[PDB]
RNA sequence: UUCAAUUAUUUUUUUUGCUGAGGAAUUUUAAAAUUAUUUGAAUUUUUCUUCUUAUAAUUUAAGUUGUUUCUAUACAGUACUU
RNA sequence: UUCUCAAACUCCCAAUAGGUAAAAAGGGCGAAAUAACUCAAUUUGUAUUUCACUCAUAUUAAAUAAAAUAACUCCAAGUGGGCCAUUUUUGGUAAGCAGAACUGGCGAUGAGGGAUGCUCCUAACGCUUGGAUAAGGUGCCUAAAUAUUCGCUCAUGAGAUCCC
RNA sequence: GAAAAAAUUUUUUUUUAGAAUCUUUUUAUGAGUAGAAAAUCGUGGGGUUUGUGUUGAAGCGAAAUACGUGAGUUUUCGUGGA
């Protein structure tokens, strides 16, 4: 409690090493808009946008965008819910999300797995890796490539 | 009537597990194949202990000469296993001085 | 009416023998893949070779551990593990994510790779499948093939032996024939069982954790 | 003598004791934040595209019923 | 000891049994229950579960909804799983076949007048068992005055409700709380 | 323990008295639980007084049934006999307390002649 | 099955790797010999040695091979002897120690036993750095040297100790130790 | 005189403890099992060898039955109930 | 160069805990439509719409799930003094002291063990019979071994099991 | 919609269900103060019904091979006199 804004300064909101000022061309451009999700991040330079303490780091759909603002679909725990809250921000502290192009690399690869398998009229699976246990191996290991290890006495 | 469809079963009365292994009707009505393992089982058994005796002599000459081409290259590879930790022991012994 | 009945009679028929000739070849490919083993691992030993055997893809996860008291991640893995009674056995599917849900869990529950004659004989004495609807289950104990027959037929591992392949090889549907079977409530674990505390790689008695092929030992002794 | 100070206790557990709810509005955000002059262009195109289809719907439906 | 949420037991909610003491409702719902039953047709169970439905909660329809609905069905056969409902709005003269629970008089008068049929639902179910080339019509719920009067708070912002209010009179809740000028408005 | 008898379980001997009831004079011998109140008995301290709950229950089939395996009726008008005697195999006669002497034997006579038991027919002689 | 009752522990083979990689095409291969109860703790002690020693974990790992060490007779007596690294409450101290057997295993039973008894040493306190066989000669001990001299004999230096039939409570006149 | 131990897949056996819900007018039925028959195959080749062709029975199917005692040849007794 | 430093200092920097993600009311690639937005550019883009063609899904778009016992709306109750334990922890010499954090308990709940005991351990309970165990024990009190096996130990106040 | 037993093919004896908040059947489950609910039970009066009364009611005391998980119900013996 006695919460002002802001605080928590010397945790949050401090500068990323030899950070400043950082404002060049490529920030700007992106473009995805109304459909996509976007990660809040602080700016060290810019104080005109910035959101409140609690929507550092975290990530939510956009649903408005103005000149340099953005309207943010954020997830945020009140106690017993989870509810969605409308935080507008700024055009410096909005980075890309990249959950979608995750999704949408796995949708492309699969997809060419798709139009080979269906040129080709196959019954095979484009659905991703388990990981699942190691099968059977060999080796063939002469005496020169093998180690004897032993605990070792206090030194 | 004609409309409405044709009368459906009730549940079956509960009855005992009948769950035995030797329950020899409930284990081949559960697993059709186990009378053709009986039988394998079987032909296994009824050749019996004199046989089996006549049959010894016979599995220990073929094993022995099986066994000891096996085992002579085995000794070998355990010999390996002796070296190798002979061969740490006295390389740490002299090394510690 | 006379058809109908002739011809179900006529389809349990082919079925018993279908079931029949898939038990005996199942029967010979185990028992083959188990030679085979002996025969690689006897070829390179003595060949100056290094063999190394598969994993064992499955593993039987029997809980040894009151309800109690629980910490609150263990008690979410302990429901989607599904051993909400103390007793609970389950076979799981080792993967990854399932690895790491059986870590979370570790000190509560003991494990192993259950062995091909322990895993026909628990599902022998112990199966129970759910014959009811989706989250409307009742507890049937498994005393014939039919009422297996009717929830696997899609799927046409139909009949409990081929239900045992899948557990045993951990085979193409595994998932939902484990979902059908009852997770087996088990008897306490007779004579040698002892020290309810920590974990069996403490010198120390005590099976919980990893006992690798000494769960067999363990579900023999309560089964 | 004093009355408690910080406690947060137990309410944790009695939030997963009912579960942590999460919002289902979903589809088709709404109203007055949408923003100004485009949505009412978008408006303005809806009803375009309304009085074509109207005209369509209404001619196919008086013609074949009479 | 067994771990289960709600010690394992599944509660239903809702209704669990028609309790109405009116004999003709309690012999409906026999019947109906015994059709659902047997045929096991999802018309007939919609049918039994909208007989044991709270009285209060079943809803009029207005005939003008009636004939609304109706207008692109050749069959003529609606039924009705409420009140039907008289018009003094418009000419309402198109007929209709109509089984409803309760028709007021007025109503059943006009239909019958035009060379509708007014249908009960014992003749429905003799005639109609598996509900076949047929509507199944509700009346609307339309915010009744309960509804009218709940809903999360009339009270808070950004929510439209009816509160307690007397306000046939002159000098009723107006100001502080519902006014911009006065503090602030829900 | 308890008091088998053919297929006739009956699970519970020495009916229940109220706790306390020892002690005190002015409490009830007849059972109460102690439901109302907390009570420290309730709570299960073992051996300190049991209890009822409904799982002493009797088995569905044996439900009311007396030794006799036959139900019991009360009767205390001589027409009363009339519905009840085609299942006479079934239940059995109570002749109810408040019966005068002439209506009793001639109540006890004709239940006699109708060939169902009447357990109190040997008394009030 | 035998009709063997007392004393059980194992010897263990155990051969293991580092899992192949794009960085390293050729893992180190890593051999050791372990006493343990059974393969499952076998595995964790060797184990705890790979992470002790290497950086290698069960996860960045392989088993090349594990398989049960029987000794050559278990009838013919050896002097082996035991280098321990064991720890006390204040830090850690080495030892090594000579035990005379027929097995290995007998011995490893007999340091366990010896480290509990003379130091309140517990099992998870101990390890094991080599146990091998020492000639009669060369042994520090004097418990150990006195059992290779030339002769050896005893009149009896233990009480009886009957099957539990002749246990009994009473007797029926006074005993005596042992016979002469 | 021996032919280990431990796993693996199996097959039994000696005594013996406890238990018996139920009662199948269109599912205690059907198939399985086993026996005596019958016909065609099989294969480790068989006195518990396998399948299927036909026929009968039975039970290991398809939740205890039987026999002999006793109470007792009573009318409430010291037994029995409580 | 060198010694020691800060949890109210930070070059660097964890584990744990936390957030977003995993396609059919949607997504692809296209055409045509609609505009009072945009752009020289009423198909330049945008967004929307209508038509298409078509994305895995017999089981699957990674697992696992007595996942609908879920949702949602209503009406009303009790409660608003808490207390105990491990680990992390602030004040105070310390406290069975004051104050927390995370979780689990107790409270409102017990059976068996811990001699004994509100919180420790095992384990949560319809009524019964039989079984096999848990924590825990097995000289006698007091139910099971005067068990086996290797050590150590003599004490003119030996020593004997977490919380204790 | 027929099952068994007793007799001596033909007589006798036992049983022979349809109440839809009901009946048959299956499987799962069972902690509990504050607190909420449901199903019951008992007391005074009234309408209604069909019974109990002076060859003795209510009431009461002692009880009952009694019934019900239980609250309680019912009954026997003794008193009692409406």
């Amino acid at each position: 409690k006695s919460r002002g804004k802001r605080s928590g300064t010397r945790y949050k909101f401090s500068k990323k090493f030899r950070k400043h000022g950082e404002c060049t061309a490529n920030k700007y451009l992106e473009k995805l808009n109304y459909g996509d999700y976007v990660d809040i991040v602080c700016d060290s330079t810019q104080q005109k946008g910035m959101p409140f303490n609690y929507y550092h780091g975290k990530t939510g759909k956009i649903f408005h965008i103005t000149k340099r603002g953005v309207g943010v679909l954020v997830n945020k725990r009140v106690k017993h819910r989870i509810e969605q809250k409308k935080v507008c921000v700024r055009i410096e502290h909005v980075r890309k999300s990249r959950c979608n192009e995750d999704f949408l690399l796995r949708k492309i690869k699969n997809a060419e797995l798709i139009k080979e398998a269906k040129l080709k009229n196959e019954h095979i699976n484009i659905k991703r890796k388990t990981e699942g246990p190691k099968p059977a191996a060999m080796i063939k290991v002469p005496p020169s490539k093998i180690i004897t290890i032993e605990p070792l006495p206090f030194y | 009537q004609a409309s409405l469809l044709a009368k459906k079963k009730p549940c079956k009365k509960r009855l005992q597990n009948k769950n035995s292994l030797t329950n020899f009707a409930v284990r081949c009505r559960l697993n059709p194949a186990y009378k053709l393992l009986r039988s394998l089982a079987v032909l296994r058994m009824r050749k019996s202990i004199l046989e089996k005796s006549k049959n010894k002599k016979e599995k220990r000459v073929q094993k022995q000469i099986q066994k000891k081409e096996l085992q002579k290259i085995n000794h070998d590879y355990y010999k390996g296993v002796a070296k190798a930790v002979k061969k740490k022991k006295k390389r740490e012994e002299k090394k510690a001085k | 009416a006379a058809k109908k009945i002739k011809t179900l009679k006529l389809i349990n028929k082919k079925k018993r023998n279908d079931l029949r000739q898939r038990t005996l070849r199942y029967e010979e490919e185990y028992e083959s893949e188990r030679k085979k083993i002996i025969e690689l691992k006897r070829e390179a030993r003595k060949n100056n070779c290094f063999y190394r055997e598969a994993e064992k893809k499955v593993v039987f996860v029997i809980r040894l551990k009151g309800v109690n008291k629980l910490p609150p991640k263990v008690r979410s893995v302990f429901r989607l593990l599904r051993l909400l009674q103390v007793h609970n056995g389950v076979f799981v599917k080792v993967n990854k994510a399932t690895k790491e849900m059986l870590k979370i869990v570790e000190p509560y529950v003991t494990y192993g790779y259950p062995t091909l004659s322990t895993v026909r004989k628990l599902l022998y004495k112990r199966g129970y499948v759910r014959v009811g609807k989706v989250r409307r289950y009742a507890r049937k104990k498994i005393q014939d093939n039919a009422d297996i027959s009717k929830h696997l037929g899609k799927y046409n591992v139909h009949g409990i032996e081929d239900m045992v392949y899948q557990l045993y090889t951990c085979g193409p549907v595994f998932k939902k024939v484990n979902n059908f079977l009852w997770a087996f409530k088990l008897k306490p674990p007779r004579k040698g069982f002892k020290a309810k505390r920590h974990a069996f790689n403490e010198p120390r008695p005590g099976d919980w954790g990893n006992r690798e092929a000494h769960i067999n030992e363990l579900i023999n002794r309560m089964i | 003598a004093k009355s408690k100070n910080h406690t947060n206790h137990n309410q944790n557990r009695k939030a997963h004791k009912n579960g942590i709810k999460k919002p289902k509005k979903h589809k088709f955000m709404s109203r007055k934040g949408l923003d100004p002059n485009f949505f009412r262009n978008q408006k303005y195109c809806l009803k375009g595209i309304q009085k074509k289809k109207k005209e369509l719907k209404l001619k196919a439906k008086q013609e074949k019923n009479n | 000891g067994i771990a289960l949420k709600n010690v394992g037991r599944i509660k239903k909610h809702g209704r669990k049994h028609l309790v109405s003491k009116n004999p003709y409702l309690r012999l409906l719902v026999k019947l109906y229950n015994f059709l659902a039953r047997r045929t096991n047709a999802n018309f007939n169970k919609i049918i039994a579960k909208r007989l044991i439905m709270p009285k209060r909660y079943r809803p009029p329809l207005s005939l003008s909804k009636l004939q609304y609905h109706m207008a692109n069905h050749p069959n003529d056969i609606a039924v009705v799983v409420g009140s039907i409902t008289d018009d003094k709005r418009l000419f309402s003269l198109k007929q209709l076949k109509v089984c409803a629970l309760r028709f007021t008089e007025t109503a059943r008068k006009r239909i019958e007048d035009a060379g509708g049929e007014c249908l009960t639902f014992d003749q429905l179910a003799l005639k109609y068992p598996t509900g076949k080339k047929c509507v199944l019509l509700r009346g609307p719920t339309k915010a009744r005055t309960a509804e009218k009067h709940f809903g999360k708070a009339p009270g808070k912002p950004k929510s439209k409700a009816r509160p307690y209010v007397r306000s046939k009179g002159r000098k009723f809740e107006k100001a502080r709380g519902r006014r911009k000028s006065r503090a602030y408005k829900k | 323990a308890v008091k088998k008898v053919g297929k006739i379980i009956k699970k519970r001997t020495k009916k229940f008295t109220r706790f306390q009831s020892n002690r005190f004079m002015r409490v009830k011998p007849a059972w109460r639980k102690p439901r109302g109140i907390d009570c420290r008995v309730r709570r299960r301290y073992k051996g300190t007084n049991l209890m009822p709950s409904i799982g002493y229950g009797s088995n569905k089939k044996t439900k009311f049934l007396l030794p006799n395996n036959k139900y019991k009726y009360v009767v205390k008008n001589v027409k009363e006999m009339e519905p009840l005697i085609m299942n006479h195999t079934k239940y059995c006669v109570q002749i109810a307390h408040n019966v005068s002497s002439k209506k009793r034997k001639q109540i006890i006579e004709r239940a006699k002649q109708m060939n169902v038991s009447v357990i109190n027919a040997k008394a009030r002689l | 099955i035998d009709n063997s009752l007392n004393t059980n522990i194992h010897q263990y083979h155990i051969v293991g790797r580092a899992i192949p990689t794009a960085k390293d095409k050729n893992p180190n291969v890593y051999r050791m010999c372990i006493f343990a109860k059974n393969d499952t703790n076998a595995k964790s002690r060797f184990w705890y040695f790979m992470k002790k020693i290497n950086k290698l974990k069960k996860s960045n790992g392989e088993l090349l091979a594990c398989e049960q060490i029987k000794e050559r007779f278990p009838l013919r007596v050896k002097n082996y002897g035991v280098l321990l690294r064991y720890d006390s409450r204040t830090g850690t101290h080495n030892m090594y120690k000579e035990f005379r057997d027929t097995t290995k295993e007998g011995a490893i039973a007999q340091l366990y036993s010896e480290m509990a008894g003379r130091h309140r040493a517990r099992a998870s306190s101990i390890n094991i750095i080599r146990i091998s066989e020492i000639s009669s000669s060369l042994v520090r001990r004097p418990h150990i040297k006195q059992l290779l001299k030339r002769r050896l004999r005893f009149p009896a230096l233990h009480l009886p100790t009957l099957q539990k039939e002749y246990r009994k409570k009473f007797a029926s006149k006074r005993p005596s130790t042992y016979r002469m």
